[PDB]
């Protein structure tokens, strides 16, 4: 009995589609995402903008919660039919239950609507990974990722997609166990794999930055590029 | 087997038969959205070539959902119909709900969503049908997207699906024209882009269909090319190029 | 004979199941111990990386203050197992305030277990141990994919299955005190599991008859660290 | 191939089923349907396999409405489905609006049904092709609505058995202007070029559209045009 | 060749549908002829009575059924499809009954029993019945009407037709008897009926192994001939 | 095969091979042993030991005051049965105050497990059942297969190495009508150890054993109430 | 092989070979056969022994219809019950809606359907049962009728299903059922029973008998064979 | 109706040798048989019902 189908396993008895669904999170581009000593920073790689293609429409960056963000790197479809999902949930446990939403509650969410469209025949997977970053951890920074499996896992800093293998290396290299002092300082040292990723072309670093207490932030091209001089600063100092 | 079902992945992770649904889109009658300024259009040539075809709408191609929002056809023909027949009831659920006229990017979603999910669910056939959409917002204004089979959006202000859509593509970005490239210049470019993508010389005007949006009265208008114009500028592109070898 | 569930063997055997039975086979290993002092349970996290937050992999979990559990498998609707035992819980003594028999909670995870092609899936394929207190007795339980479940002294699932339950075999006895056991059980899963005990990829939880609170090991490990 | 399932693609992008039914089509008997500068003309054959077919008891065009016509070139059964589900459908238009449903809108409702039967994975598309002739407004309309779902306007146009010498016929002997007795003419002229054996009132059955209003002709008309002319 | 044929709803490269045909070999059942004859004033069908046992009763091995007073129908196809199909026709009659006033003319009948057996050739959820049935009944004033439906979906009204074992032969003979100039009497009628049975048989006939329902004009009822009118007729046509 | 996928297929033997590997689904549980009496209707199951630190798994089920059972199948289907023998006892309870009699709760069993077999993608039940009741007619024991077939048999056994078992009831048949509640249960107790290897005989790890009776609720003895039987009863020489 | 796999394609030569692999299946099981007297219906059917371990009269094969209609069957015996519990639910409704007893035409026509729509649909399979219904009303006439599992419901004076159709037909040919009586009919039945195969080669079997008749009250009752066992002497005398 | 009979009636009056295969009879298959021809230079090759093998082609799966 081999794989050729969702809801069946091999002798071995691992679920072969799920690991297909896994590498289909494999073929995604970059996504880095770490949390800081207050704040939680995050910047995306591959823009890639051709000409007429603006770069905006994509929106390789969504924030659904008074306060959450983080898009999904895979298919973008099911990306943003998640999207749709996640604005839905935010909303309805806002207005319904005594207090509002939590970021370990979405990610359940997330991890369970996942996991529910998997366990079914005829009904595809989404081939879909995700790392949120949420305030409301009792007012402190916390990281999650999702994976198609419909799982979740907590996270001081994860990565995801084409640098999964390399950038998470890199951080197993250089996450300080310190707290990172001058959040800022985090923000660098996230823009420098996040650019380093790709080519480091300083163009496709398109970067959000929330402070566990702030609305969601967003860092244009020309003041991303100045941490990414900073970096360069302290990259150059071997001289 | 595994691209026998909507449902399976490679074991690269990649889906056959959206794959499968673009290299379809790959038959569809050239069509493209134009760079353009003040104004958008929509420029689809009726790949349809028999003299007895009667054509009594005058437009087969380019479907109108609101007097400031209109989309195209590259891919299946009934996917297509009902297609275009969806968009115009969520643009009038939009409507009818709000008494405001829809968002581009709004809607663009709710029908890339609405594919999307038809392709995941099992037993049904992902629709093979690419398109195109010109529309004035409140929130952004002159916009035109590209949607593919998977539910997949972009934002592109220029761009060409059908046969030898990468040729079209290529071009245009070869001669990209850019901020006072206008309305006008945008007819001109859309004729060219015609002009090179098709084999037939001396572009006819039945063959080609147009549609253009411009903000009239901020009630925007949205016109369907009729044959005198579509035979001007054709004409004034045949002399165009007789000009470009002028000077040699 | 692929398919599913739905089709026997020339033998009888379902060609589904027992690929469910090797699924559990593919999880993080589990120890279970059932003594007259305390029920106590353990758990290997298989933690990919440090930085990842050690307590996230939910692979040791409080049903309720009389109840813990562990599983191995592939861990993914293990979690909703447990949802379900604690909503077992919940609704049967919200309603009629008697105390749940981890007995009976297997029960009800076994009747949901049987949802694959007794209505109208596929078979969870995890399995787990739960380790209770209650009135009546202090027990610990074991379940797998098959809905099947059994009451046992020492029990052991996921990879290495096969040598940690022989070396917990081999140390047991009927009148062992908590210590002596967890004392065993540790050292064991430290000669053939993985290596030596640490806080941030081993896990270990008890439970007594006569304690509601803290059913968990936690914050407290250095003394074993120093004296195992 | 790709066509022992209809909701499943090939790796062409092609929906192979499909094709199989418009194969089906072009293999049923011949039908040719003409617009005229004021008339619509449809013109199809009606050989009974053997004198005991009774050719006064059976019809193929049909009027879904008093300005409607339909012919078709496939397995009858199906034919009938869809006229049953015209006929409703023209009907249902007529209750919502209080208006006779003009001749594009029911075509794309046919279409949209001939659609709906194109996908799930325990059905079939009908294997016919379908001629609608229709007055709207003072104009003439003709329209034909294939299985995939799709339809095409035309002037002129045939399917059915040695379809496409009607195609060359109707491309070389067809002006728009032309008047409804010679369009007729024209009808019958292309049926008989399409055909093998025999014409006469038994054999052939025609409807003719008319902005006042359609009508099936009798077999009697039938032979006037097909016998004793051309 | 095999692949287009598994399954109903499929169409073969030509466009053919495999299994219309091959419910179309079911109507063989060799031991029924079913011919039917209009004449001036009547309607007559026969049917060949082909008893394998004796031990049977002969009244319960018919296969001549009623659905109007004034509506007789026979059946040719396997004998359990057959009374489905008449069971059916029952329900429509009924019900067409009920919801008009009047009981259902023949022709609409047929229309509806050929309009089931298309239902199930357009969709794969019930095998198409194998049998083939076949009507006579007066309209007002008009006419008497023969009418055959068979599984495929299809009908049509007939001066005689005859779906049986000597397909070919019956149909010629009933052809050859009408292109030659004659009238047409209830006897002159039954007469051709029983002719073309014999000859394309070649039997001799004894009464029971054949069973005639006729209506007419002047008494539209549907009647089962008794084994003395039918002896009679068979005495006729032998001198 | 090409005929032996589903149910709903036969075979050209006139046989639906699937039923018959539900059957032998069947026989690869352990052997369970039913006999009954005037006085009383006995069932005993051999309990299929997992270790010797785990409980040696229930193979005998109670859901009535007058009606009991053996299983021999997969657990989940047998057990699942016995939810269902639950919800028919206490709805009649509920509608005539009635113990529900042996012989038509059998028959409601056989009917409800014939759906599977006769329909597309549903497993037949691959449990055999013995059922033991005492009711206003008689003593009953009872046996059911997938197949839906249920029979009553004054002494039978279903499970695997049960040959010997059947040999050894068909000879005591003769003994079991007029038999006292001791003489049956002891005699069960015997049909049992028969089915054993050599090596292997009666004892509290292995046996379970459940009494209806015309005086008597009917209640499985398992653990210590195993060892007064036992206990006794002759031991096994070579 | 071909496309005989369902019972709702048609195979090559019409036929499905599906439902006549069910007909297969009704030849494995023992005769039952079924004769109509001057005044009654009665049925005798013989049943296999499992063995010394089963408990005598169980899974008997005679099966109550309804007050006054009687069954025998052969076949799939779980099939068989399941066909007697809808035909019992189907003399329910009868009983229920016309306020009168059913003719055993309609119910057997009735039951005829729901083998044949069975037949029919992919999910589901024909049944691997044929059987015969009797009963008696005393109104107008008695009244048989057999069924297959293709759904051809007939009427006979005598007939026989099992693994001996044709050689219990022969013997039933050369009874005079045409005047004959119920009273020697019980004992023609049983000895004719023995005749074909009564232990020749099948070690032990038991011996069912259903009776319907005016004599009989028209209702359905198991014969009483224990008074004086004269068609089990009879049926034992048939040695020679 | 006389395909062959034409066919074989040709190759008798004329110096051909005539080579037969029916296109129920793979691709190695086709090779042998051109090769075949080669040997013989005026020789007729000759597909009999060859449709089976030249029908319309498509997306194959199997």
């Amino acid at each position: 009995s081999y794989d050729r189908a969702i809801t069946v396993f091999s002798p071995d008895g691992h679920l072969f589609q799920v690991e297909y669904a896994q590498e289909a999170v494999k073929k995604g581009s970059t996504a880095v995402g770490v949390r800081g000593r207050d704040i939680v920073v995050l910047g995306v790689e591959k823009k890639s903008v051709a000409k007429l293609q603006d770069e905006r429409t994509v929106r390789k960056i969504c924030a659904l919660d008074d306060n959450v963000c983080m898009a999904f790197a895979g298919l973008t479809a099911d990306a943003r039919i998640v999207i749709n999902r996640a604005r839905v949930e935010c909303q309805s446990h806002r207005l319904t239950v005594e207090d509002p939403v939590t970021v370990e509650y979405i990610t359940r969410y997330i991890a369970s609507l996942k996991q529910r469209y998997t366990q079914s025949n005829g009904r595809r997977p989404f081939g879909i990974s995700a790392l949120i970053v949420g305030f409301d951890f009792d007012g402190t920074p916390r990281l999650y990722q999702t994976d198609p499996s419909g799982t979740y896992h907590a996270w001081k800093a994860n990565a995801i997609g084409r640098g999964a293998k390399s950038v998470r290396e890199f951080l197993e290299k250089n996450y300080t166990d310190e707290a990172i002092e001058t959040d800022d300082l985090t923000i660098k040292l996230v823009i420098k794999a996040l650019l380093e990723v790709v080519q480091s072309g300083g163009k496709n670093i398109e970067l959000a930055v929330m402070r566990r207490d702030q609305s969601l932030k967003i860092l244009n091209p020309e003041e991303i590029e100045k941490y990414v001089a900073e970096i360069e600063k302290e990259k150059e100092e071997n001289e | 087997r595994y691209d026998s079902r909507t449902t399976i992945f490679s074991p690269e992770g990649r889906l056959y038969q959206v794959e499968y649904a673009m290299e379809a889109i790959g038959h569809a009658g050239t069509c493209l959205g134009i760079l353009a300024n003040d104004g958008v259009l929509l420029a689809a040539e009726r790949r349809n070539i028999h003299k007895l075809l009667d054509e009594v709408f005058f437009s087969e191609k380019i479907y109108k959902l609101n007097e400031d929002m209109a989309c195209s056809v590259a891919g299946i023909t009934s996917d297509a119909n009902v297609l275009t027949n969806e968009l115009r009831l969520i643009a009038q659920r939009y409507l009818l709900q709000y008494q405001e006229p829809i968002p581009c990017e709004q809607l663009v979603t709710a029908l890339c969503d609405i594919k999307q999910a038809y392709t995941q669910f099992g037993g049904k056939r992902p629709f093979g049908v690419s398109l195109l959409y010109i529309g004035w917002d409140k929130h952004y204004g002159f916009q035109l997207y590209q949607s593919d089979p998977s539910g997949n959006y972009g934002g592109w202000k220029a761009t060409c699906i059908g046969n030898n859509s990468a040729a079209a593509v290529s071009m245009l970005k070869q001669d990209y024209k850019e901020g006072e490239m206008t309305l006008k210049s945008a007819l001109a470019l859309a004729i060219k882009v015609l002009n090179k993508t098709m084999d037939v010389s001396k572009l006819s005007a039945e063959k080609v269909e147009i549609a253009t949006l411009t903000r009239e009265n901020g009630k925007t208008v949205i016109r369907v090319l009729k044959q005198k114009e579509v035979e001007q500028l054709i004409k004034k592109h045949e002399e165009e190029e007789a000009k470009a070898e002028r000077e040699k | 004979y692929d398919r599913g569930v739905n089709t026997f063997s020339p033998e009888g055997r379902l060609f589904q199941v027992e690929y469910a039975i090797e699924a559990i086979k593919l999880g993080s290993t589990a120890i279970g111990i059932q003594t007259s002092e305390g029920v106590c349970l353990a758990v290997e996290k298989r933690i990919t990386s440090p930085l990842m937050e050690p307590s996230s992999i939910e692979k040791i979990v409080e049903i309720d203050a009389h109840i813990g559990c562990a599983m191995s498998g592939l861990i993914a609707d293990a979690k909703t197992l447990i949802d379900k035992a604690r909503v077992e819980t919940q609704n049967h003594w919200f309603t009629y305030n008697e105390t749940m028999t981890v007995e009976s909670v297997t029960q009800a995870v076994s009747n949901l277990a049987l949802q694959f092609g007794e209505e109208d899936s596929r078979p969870f394929g995890v399995a787990l141990l739960f380790g209770g207190v209650d009135e009546k007795g202090p027990q610990l339980f074991h379940m797998d994919p098959s809905g099947t479940f059994v009451q046992c002294d020492a029990r052991a699932i996921g990879s290495a299955s096969e040598g940690a339950q022989s070396s917990l075999q081999e140390v047991y006895h009927k009148s062992m005190t908590l210590k002596e056991a967890i004392k065993s059980s540790l050292i064991i899963l430290k000669q053939v599991m993985e290596e030596k005990l640490n806080a941030t990829n081993i896990e270990l939880a008890t439970v007594q008859p006569g304690q509601n609170f803290h059913m968990f090991t936690k914050e407290e490990l250095e003394e074993v660290i120093k004296d195992i | 191939g790709y066509s022992f399932s209809l909701t499943t693609f090939s790796p062409s992008g092609k929906l192979v089923q499909i094709e199989y039914a418009l194969a089906a089509v072009a293999g049923g008997a011949p039908s040719v349907g003409i617009k005229a500068a004021n008339g619509v003309v449809l013109a199809t054959e009606k050989k009974q396999k053997s004198i005991l077919y009774d050719e006064r008891s059976v019809h193929k065009v049909e009027p879904i409405t008093k300005h409607i016509g339909l012919v078709y070139s496939g397995m009858g059964p199906d034919y009938r489905v869809l006229v049953h589900r015209a006929r409703k459908l023209a009907q249902q238009y007529y209750l919502v609006y209080q208006e006779p449903i003009p001749t594009a809108q029911l075509v794309q409702r046919v279409a949209s049904v001939m659609q709906e039967y194109t996908q799930s994975g325990g059905v079939r598309p009908f294997g016919v092709s379908l001629l609608i002739c229709g007055w709207n407004e003072g104009r003439p309309y003709l329209f034909q609505s294939d299985p995939s779902g799709a339809y095409f306007a035309w002037k002129a146009t045939a399917h059915g058995k040695n379809y496409v010498n009607g195609k060359t016929f109707l491309e070389k002997r067809y002006n728009e202007d032309l008047e409804l007795e010679d369009a007729i003419h024209t009808a019958i002229l292309t049926l008989k070029e399409s055909f093998e054996g025999q014409m006469t009132e038994d054999n052939i059955e025609v409807g003719i559209c008319n902005e006042a209003g359609f009508r099936r002709l009798t077999p009697t008309e039938v032979k006037d045009y097909l016998a004793a002319i051309a | 060749s095999a692949g287009f044929d598994r399954h109903i709803t499929i169409f073969s490269p030509e466009g053919r549908l495999y299994q219309v045909e091959y419910a179309f070999k079911a109507i063989n059942q060799g031991g029924l002829t079913s011919v039917a004859v209009r004449g001036k004033d009547c309607a007559v069908i026969v049917t060949q009575k082909k008893v394998p046992d004796k031990l049977l009763d002969s009244s319960t091995v018919t296969h001549l059924f009623k659905i109007t007073e004034n509506i007789g129908c026979v059946m040719t196809g396997m004998t359990a499809d057959s009374r489905s199909q008449v069971q059916r026709a029952r329900y429509e009659a009924a019900n067409w009954k009920y919801k008009y006033g009047y009981e259902i003319p023949v022709d609409m009948l047929c229309k509806r029993i050929a309009d089931i057996s298309q239902v199930y050739t357009q969709n794969a959820e019930m095998r198409p019945l194998g049998c083939c049935m076949i009507l006579i009944g007066i309209d007002e004033e008009q006419g008497p009407q023969v009418y055959k439906c068979d599984p495929a979906g299809y009908y049509c009204g007939f001066k005689a037709t005859a779906a049986g074992v000597k397909q070919t032969e019956s149909t010629s003979f009933l052809e050859k008897k009408v292109k030659k100039k004659f009238d047409w009497t209830f006897e002159q009628t039954v007469e051709t009926a029983i002719t073309c049975l014999s000859t394309v048989l070649s039997i001799d006939f004894k009464p029971s192994e054949i069973e005639v329902g006729v209506v007419t004009v002047e008494n539209p009822k549907f009647r089962i001939l008794t084994e003395a009118e039918i002896d009679a007729h068979l005495v006729a046509l032998a001198e | 095969n090409q005929y032996d996928n589903d149910v709903t297929v036969w075979s050209p033997q006139g046989r639906i091979h699937q039923i018959e590997y539900a059957m032998e689904a069947v026989k690869q549980g352990s052997a369970t042993v039913g006999l009954k009496s005037k006085t009383h209707a006995v069932l005993v199951a051999l309990k299929r030991a997992q270790s010797e630190l785990a409980a040696h798994q229930k193979k005998i089920l109670h859901v009535d005051n007058h009606i009991g059972i053996s299983i021999a199948g997969l657990t989940a289907d047998a057990r699942l049965l016995c939810n269902f023998m639950r919800q028919e006892c206490l709805d009649s309870r509920f509608v005539f105050d009635r113990p529900l009699p042996v012989s038509r709760l059998v028959s409601l069993i056989g009917s409800k497990t014939q759906i599977p077999t006769q329909r597309y993608g549903r497993r037949p039940y691959g449990v055999g059942l013995l059922i033991a009741g005492y009711d206003d007619m008689g003593p009953h024991i009872f046996q059911t297969c997938p197949s839906a077939n249920y029979f009553d048999c004054r002494a039978m056994s279903i499970g695997a190495r049960s040959q010997s078992a059947r040999t050894y009831l068909e000879r005591h048949m003769s003994e079991f009508m007029e038999c006292n509640l001791n003489e049956l249960v002891k005699h069960g107790l015997r049909a049992l150890r028969e089915t054993l290897p050599a090596e292997q005989d009666l004892t509290t790890k292995n046996v379970s054993i459940g009494i209806v009776g015309k005086d008597l609720e009917f209640t499985i003895y398992d653990d210590d109430d195993v060892s007064p039987f036992l206990e006794g009863l002759e031991e096994r020489p070579q | 092989t071909g496309y005989d796999l369902s019972a709702s394609t048609f195979s090559p030569d019409g036929r499905v070979f599906q439902v006549e692999y069910a007909m297969k299946a009704v030849e494995n099981s023992s005769t039952a056969i079924g004769i109509r007297c001057k005044d009654g219906v009665v049925f005798g059917v013989e049943k296999l022994v499992l063995s010394k371990l089963y408990e005598e009269g169980s899974n008997k094969r005679l099966f109550n219809v309804d007050r006054h209609v009687g069954m025998a069957v052969a076949g799939l015996l779980a099939d068989a019950r399941s066909l007697a519990d809808i035909a019992r639910e189907e003399a329910s409704n009868f009983r229920s809606n016309f306020g009168y007893n059913i003719p055993l035409k309609h119910l057997a026509d009735r039951v005829a359907m729901y083998v044949h729509a069975y037949t029919l649909y992919s999910a589901v399979r024909p049944f691997g049962c044929s059987f015969m219904l009797g009963s008696y009303s005393v109104n107008d006439g008695a009244q048989l009728y057999m069924i297959d599992p293709s759904g051809v419901s007939y009427g006979y004076w005598g007939c026989a299903i099992g693994k001996a159709r044709q050689a219990a037909k022969t013997e039933i040919e050369k009874l005079q059922m045409k005047e004959m009586t119920c009273r020697d009919i019980v004992k023609e039945v049983a000895k004719i029973i023995y005749i074909v195969h009564d232990e020749v080669k099948d070690k032990a079997f038991e011996l069912e008998l259903s009776w319907v008749g005016e004599l009989t009250n028209g209702r359905h009752e198991i014969v009483p064979k224990d008074i004086r066992e004269e068609a089990e002497k009879y049926a034992k005398e048939s040695l020679k | 109706c006389g395909k062959t009979m034409l066919a074989k009636a040709v190759a008798h009056h004329t110096t051909a040798a005539f080579i037969r295969v029916v296109g129920s009879e793979g691709p190695r298959m086709v090779r042998d048989v051109f090769r075949l021809a080669k040997e013989n230079a005026p020789a007729i090759i000759f597909i009999d019902e060859i449709d089976a093998i030249a029908t319309k082609r498509f997306d194959a799966q199997t």
